[PDB]
C-alpha cells in the first residue's frame, strides 16, 4: 500500500482475497485526488454552493447561565440534509467518478447514511442500490420513502437479526461480484483501509472551520470538542485539525443505553472486545463464543456494533477520552436544548450535548471553553420523545 | 500428512477429488454426523466443514440457510470441534478442512484456536476473510501445530501474488472459478493458473464456487486441477428433504456417487 | 404616522381605534431601529451565527440540459428551521425588546410561523402565546408538539371554520386587550401598517445576497426572478433589491388548487375580489354576500385567504406578474428536483419551480437567466405525496 | 333626527337611556323579529343591531355564538335589510343603530351600503373595524345619506382624538368602558373623557363594554353620559333559552324591564 493500513494496533484490510485489488485501487486514486488542485476546486464548489458551507458555530449563552462555562455548538445540523454525513458521500462521489465507476454501493441502518448516498448519486448521475435489514426498513418508512424518491433502488436484507450488521455483509457480497464497475460508498469511519483514512480527510473541514472560528471569537483554542460516537466520522471530523494542539482535550460519547450494567448498550470501544469483523481488527458488541451481536439505544444512528480504528488508538495512547451516556440522559439534553436554545437536536447529538452539560452541572465554577458538534437536526425524533 | 497421501494415491489412479462441503450441525448434530458418514460412504475424497458464524459475508442464500438451521438447533463452536473429534475416531485417513471466518479463530487467541484443531485430528484451515497480506499470524500458528494454511488463488491473479500463494500454502490451492461469493445458482478459463502454480511448486489445486454437475468436475480434471469442492449443490438436497430424513441421505447418496464417478 | 400607508390604492389600517397606538408605537420603533447601528449589528450577529446566513444560490444544471435555461435556486431551504420564515421573526423579536415588551402573540395555519415565533422567543427569553385553527391543529400534530417542545402556549380556535382566518381573529382580539405587554407577531407581508413594510424589510436581505451572488458568477443580473405567493413575504423579500433594475422580471406564483375553474383556488390576487379584512384593503377569497372564505391547496402553507397589499400595487403599475400553478403540476415540479438534483422542496416552493420548469419547457430554445426562491424544505410533505 | 329627539325628551325626564343588543336572526328569522318587539315592549329606548359577519374580530365568546346561530339559519345580509323594513314599518320613532364589520360594506360600494340604510329607515351606522384615521369615505357616505356616523372614543385618548371624535360623529358618541373585546364575562373611571368630549361640543355619549347590571348603568348616568348599551347579558338569555321559545321572551322582559327602571 501507499499509505499504513494500520493506527497502532488496529485496523487492517480484512477482506476476502477478490476484494483486495479494489482497495488498492481506492487508495491509490485518493493519494492522486488529493495533490490535484483541480479536484479539490471542485469538491470546496460543491461543499461551498451546494452544501452550504461553512456552518456556523453558535454560543449558547442562556444554557450556561450561572456557571462559569462558555459553549459553542458546531452546526452540522444546516447542512444539506440535516447531517454531517453529507460531505463525506460528495467526496467519495467524486472519486467514484475519477475511477470511471457508474454505480454505488451503500448500507444504511436508521436510514441517514443512505439519504446522503442517494441524493449524491442523483447530483453527479451515478445508479444507486441501498442494502437495508428488513427490521429497520419496516421501522424507516420515511427515509426509506426519501430514497427511493431520490431514484435509489432499496433492498431489505432478511438474513441474521435482519439490521445494520446484515446490510454491511450484504454490501460486500454484492461488491465482491461488481466492484468493476462499483464503488462501495462506506457509511462512517470505519471498514478496511483506506476507508477510516478517507472519511476522516473528507470530514476534516469540520475541525478546521471550528479552529478559525473559535480564534477569530474568542482569540483563543478550547479547553476540549465533545462528539458522538456511533460509527467514529463526525467525532474523527472534529478532532483531527486539533490532534497536534496538545492543550485542546478531546471527548467521544458511546450510548449506554439502558445502563452498562444491564448489558443493554451501544458502547463496544469502552465496554466491548476486540475482535475482527468487518475488514478491520478492533472493539466490538460479540458473545462469549464470538458471535457478532447488536448495539442498542434510543437512538437508531448510533447502532454501528464496532468502532473506527483510529479512535481505539487515539484511546490507547491517551490522546483522547471516551465515556458513554443513557437514553434518559440523551432524552433530557435533547429536552433543555428545545426550550432554552430554540434547537432542535438529533438524538445521537444529544448525547454528546448531555456530556457537556455534565461537565457544566458537576463543577459550575470551573472555567472552561467548549465546543459540542451538533452532528444533525432532531426533526427526526419527533414522535419517538413525544411517546 | 493427511493430503499428500491422498493425492499421490489420487495420481496412481489418474484421478481428480471429489470434496463436498457442508455446515456443521445442519439441520441438528445427529442427522449432520449421519450426512458426514453418507457423504464418505458414497465416495467423497476429503471434506470441507463449516462452522456456523453470525455473519459469513462470503456465502451466498444457500449457505446463509445452511448457518440459520445449524443456529436453531443451538450448535456451538465447542460442539462442533466435539463433532469434529468422533468424525476422526470413526475415519482415520480422510482429510479435513474447515472454512472458517476470522473472529472465530481470534475470539480465544489465534494460538489456542490451532492448537484445538491439532487436538481433534483436522488437516487444514482455510479463513474466508483474511488476504495473504494479513494472513501473517494465522500461517506461522498453523505450521507450528502441523495444520496446513489454505490460501485463495483468484482468476485475477498477478504473478506477484501467484508466487506468494505457492510459498505460503500447502494442503491444496483453494483455485476460484468465479468472481462473487458461494452459490450453486450461478457458474463459473483457468489453465494458465494452473500451468503457473505448477511451476512454483505451488500445493494441488481444488477448484472452488459453482460446481454443481458432473460435467463440471470432469472438467477441472482437465483442466490440470487435482480435484472439485462443491457446497450449495450438497446443501441444498438437506433443505429440499428437511421432512423425510431418510429421503434425505438416499438423495445425497446418489448425487455424490455421480460427482465422484466423474472425477475418474 | 411618519411612513406611507399605502401602496397604491392598497393597504391602510383598518383596526379598531382601540389598537391604533400600538400601530403607531410599533411604527417609530421600527424607524429608529433602522437608524440605529447598534441594532442593525445585533440583527446581523443572529442572522449569521444563529441562522446561518448567507444562505447558497445553487445552480441546477441537470434539470436544464438539452435547453437554453440557466436555472439557479437560492437556498432559504437552509436556512434554521427550514424555512425563510426565520429571518423576519428574529428581527421582529428583537423590536418588541427594544419596546420594553416580554410576550408574544403568533397566528399559524399549516405550523411553519408558528414554529418560528416559538424559536426566536426561545432564544430571545420572551413569552410565546400561538393561535391556530382547531382543524389545523388536528392536522398538523408534529408542529403543535414542536412549538411546546419550544416551550410556547399552543391554543385551539373553534371558531368559524376553525383554520387560519379564524386563528387571525383570535391573535388580534387577544392584542385589543393586551398591547400594553404583548407585541403581535404577525407572520406575512400582510395586515395593517407597518406590517407589510416591516416584513419586507427584515426580508430583503434575500434579494441583496441574490444580486451580489448572481454579479459574481455570471457578471449580469437574471432576467427573472419567480417566488409563491401565500401571504406575500417570501417573495417581496426576493423582489425587493431589483424593483429599480428594470431589466429584471418580477413573477410571483399563486396556488391554482384543482384548476380556477373549479373555484376550488387559493389564488385571491388574480381571481378574487378586492375588500376589506385584517387590517387590510386587498384581493380576497370572499363569497358574493362579502363573507370571507377558505383558500384551497395541496400546500398546506399556501391558505392565507388575502394578499400582501405591495403585490396588488406592483401587479396594478405593471412592475411585476402573478399567474398560478395547479396542485398536480406542483407535484410534478416536487418529484422531479428529488430526482435530477438531490433537493426536496417544499410543496409550497414546487410552486415557483413548476412555473420556471414552464418557461422552460415551452420555449426551450430562449436564452434565459432565472432564479427561483426556494423557500423551504420538502420533508415536511413526504407522506402527503405519499398517499 | 331620531337620536337628537329621543335624547331630548329623556333629559327632560331627567332619563338615561337603556341600549341592547342583538345579532339579527339569531336564533331564526322569526323569533328574532319576536325578540325584539319583545325588547321594545319591555321599554328599551333605543336599538343597536348586528348583520351576520363570518369573522367578528372586535366580538367576544357570546356574541361570535350569536354570529353562528344566525348562519345555522341561512340569514343573509339582504334578508337582514328586510327585517329592519319591517321593524321600522311597526315602530316609527325609536332609534335603531347597525354594528358592521367593514367588508360588508365595501364589498357592494360604500355609498350604496349607506342609500339602502336610508331607504330602510336606519339611523347610524358604527364600522367596527375603521378607526378615525381610515373614516373619510364611511363619514362622507353617511353624511350625504342622512345616517349618522359613529365613532369609538377608547379609554386612552388624547386631546387631538377627542377633538377629531366631537368634530366629525353625529347621533351619539360610543364611549368604551374597557380596552378589549365585547363580553358581559369582565366588567370595565370616565368623568374626564365625558367632561372633555361635552367641552367640543360632541354627541351625546352612550357607554359600552361589560354592562350587565342595573348598578351598572346608574353609575353611567351618574357619571354624566346619556345612556348604556349592554349586548352579551342580553344574548346569553336567547342562549339558555334555545328549547323553550316562550320562556326566552319572559325571561328577556324581566331582564330589560329592570335595566331600564336604573336609568331613572
Ligand atoms: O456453494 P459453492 O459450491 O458455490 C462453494 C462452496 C465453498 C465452500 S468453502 C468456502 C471458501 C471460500 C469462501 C466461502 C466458502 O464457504
Ligand atoms: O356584550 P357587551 O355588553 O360587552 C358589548 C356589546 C356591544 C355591541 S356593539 C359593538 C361595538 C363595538 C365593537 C363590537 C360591537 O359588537
Ligand atoms: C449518521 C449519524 C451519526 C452516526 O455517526 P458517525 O459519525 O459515523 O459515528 C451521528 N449523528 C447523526 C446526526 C447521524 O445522522
Ligand atoms: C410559511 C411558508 C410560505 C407562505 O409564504 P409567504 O411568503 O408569506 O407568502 C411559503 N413557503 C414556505 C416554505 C413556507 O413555510
Ligand atoms: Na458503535
Ligand atoms: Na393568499
Amino acid at each position: 500500500t501507499l499509505l499504513n493500513p494500520y493506527f497502532g494496533e488496529f485496523g487492517g484490510m480484512y477482506v476476502p482475497q477478490i476484494l483486495m485489488p479494489a482497495l488498492n485501487q481506492l487508495e491509490e486514486a485518493f493519494v492522486r485526488a488529493q495533490k490535484d488542485p483541480e479536484f479539490q476546486a471542485q469538491f470546496a464548489d460543491l461543499l461551498k454552493n451546494y452544501a452550504g458551507r461553512p456552518t456556523a458555530l453558535t454560543k449558547c449563552q442562556n444554557i450556561t447561565a450561572g456557571t462559569r462555562t462558555t459553549l459553542y455548538l458546531k452546526r452540522e445540523d444546516l447542512l444539506h440534509g440535516g447531517a454531517h454525513k453529507t460531505n463525506q458521500v460528495l467526496g467519495q462521489a467524486l472519486l467514484a467518478k475519477r475511477m470511471g465507476k457508474s454505480e454505488i454501493i451503500a448500507e444504511t441502518g436508521a436510514g441517514q447514511h443512505g439519504v446522503a448516498s442517494a441524493l449524491a448519486s442523483a447530483l453527479l448521475g451515478l445508479k444507486c442500490r441501498i442494502y437495508m435489514g428488513a427490521k429497520d426498513v419496516e421501522r424507516q418508512s420515511p427515509n426509506v420513502f426519501r430514497m427511493r424518491l431520490m431514484g435509489a433502488e432499496v433492498i431489505p436484507v432478511h438474513s441474521g437479526s435482519a439490521t445494520l450488521k446484515d446490510a454491511c455483509n450484504e454490501a460486500l457480497r454484492d461488491w465482491s461480484g461488481s466492484y468493476e464497475t462499483a464503488h462501495y460508498m462506506l457509511g462512517t469511519a470505519a471498514g478496511p483501509h483506506p476507508y477510516p483514512t478517507i472519511v476522516r480527510e473528507f470530514q476534516r473541514m469540520i475541525g478546521e472551520e471550528t479552529k478559525a472560528q473559535i480564534l477569530d471569537k474568542e482569540g483563543r483554542l478550547p479547553d476540549a470538542v465533545i462528539a458522538c460516537v456511533g460509527g467514529g466520522s463526525n467525532a474523527i471530523g472534529m478532532f483531527a485539525d486539533f490532534i497536534n494542539d496538545t492543550s485542546v482535550g478531546l471527548i467521544g460519547v458511546e450510548p449506554g443505553g439502558h445502563g452498562i450494567e444491564t448489558g443493554e448498550h451501544g458502547a463496544p470501544l469502552k465496554h466491548g472486545r476486540v475482535g475482527i469483523y468487518f475488514g478491520m481488527k478492533a472493539p466490538m458488541m460479540q458473545t462469549a463464543d464470538g458471535q457478532i451481536e447488536e448495539s442498542y439505544s434510543i437512538s437508531a444512528g448510533l447502532d454501528f456494533p464496532s468502532v473506527g480504528p483510529q479512535h481505539a488508538y487515539l484511546n490507547s495512547i491517551g490522546r483522547a477520552d471516551y465515556v458513554s451516556i443513557t437514553d434518559d440522559e440523551a432524552l433530557e439534553a435533547f429536552k433543555t436544548l428545545c426550550r432554552h436554545e430554540g434547537i432542535i437536536p438529533a438524538l445521537e447529538s444529544s448525547h454528546a450535548l448531555a456530556h457537556a452539560l455534565k461537565m457544566m452541572r458537576e463543577q459550575p465554577e470551573k472555567e472552561q471553553l467548549l465546543v459540542v458538534n451538533l452532528s444533525g437536526r432532531g426533526d427526526k425524533d419527533i414522535f419517538t420523545v413525544h411517546d | 500428512e493427511r493430503y499428500e497421501n491422498l493425492f499421490a494415491q489420487l495420481n496412481d489412479r489418474r484421478e481428480g477429488a471429489f470434496v463436498p462441503f457442508v455446515t456443521l450441525g445442519d439441520p441438528g448434530i445427529e442427522q449432520s454426523l449421519k450426512i458426514i458418514d453418507t457423504l464418505i460412504d458414497a465416495g467423497a475424497d476429503a471434506l470441507e466443514l463449516g462452522v456456523p458464524f453470525s455473519d459469513p459475508l462470503a456465502d451466498g442464500p444457500t449457505i446463509q440457510n445452511a448457518n440459520l438451521r445449524a443456529f436453531a438447533a443451538g450448535v456451538t463452536p465447542a460442539q462442533c470441534f466435539e463433532m469434529l473429534a468422533l468424525i476422526r475416531e470413526k475415519h482415520p485417513t480422510i482429510p479435513i478442512g474447515l472454512l472458517m471466518y476470522a473472529n472465530l479463530v481470534f475470539n480465544n487467541g489465534i494460538d489456542a484456536f490451532y492448537a484445538r484443531c491439532e487436538q481433534v485430528g483436522v488437516d487444514s484451515v482455510l479463513v474466508a476473510d483474511v488476504p495473504v497480506e494479513e494472513s501473517a499470524p494465522f500461517r506461522q500458528a498453523a505450521l507450528r501445530h502441523n495444520i496446513a494454511p489454505i490460501f485463495i488463488c483468484p482468476p485475477n491473479a498477478d504473478d506477484d501474488l501467484l508466487r506468494q500463494v505457492a510459498s505460503y500454502g500447502r494442503g491444496y490451492t483453494y483455485l476460484l472459478s468465479r468472481s462473487g461469493v458461494t452459490g450453486a445458482e450461478n457458474r463459473g478459463p483457468l489453465h494458465h493458473l494452473i500451468e503457473k502454480l505448477k511451476e512454483y511448486h505451488a500445493a494441488p489445486a481444488l477448484q472452488g464456487f459453482g460446481i454443481s454437475s458432473p460435467e463440471q468436475v470432469s472438467a477441472a480434471v482437465r483442466a490440470g486441477a487435482a480435484g472439485a469442492i462443491s457446497g450449495s449443490a450438497i446443501v441444498k438436497i438437506i433443505e429440499k428433504n428437511l421432512a423425510s430424513p431418510k429421503q434425505m441421505l438416499a438423495e445425497l447418496r446418489s448425487f455424490v456417487s455421480a460427482m465422484k464417478a466423474a472425477s475418474r
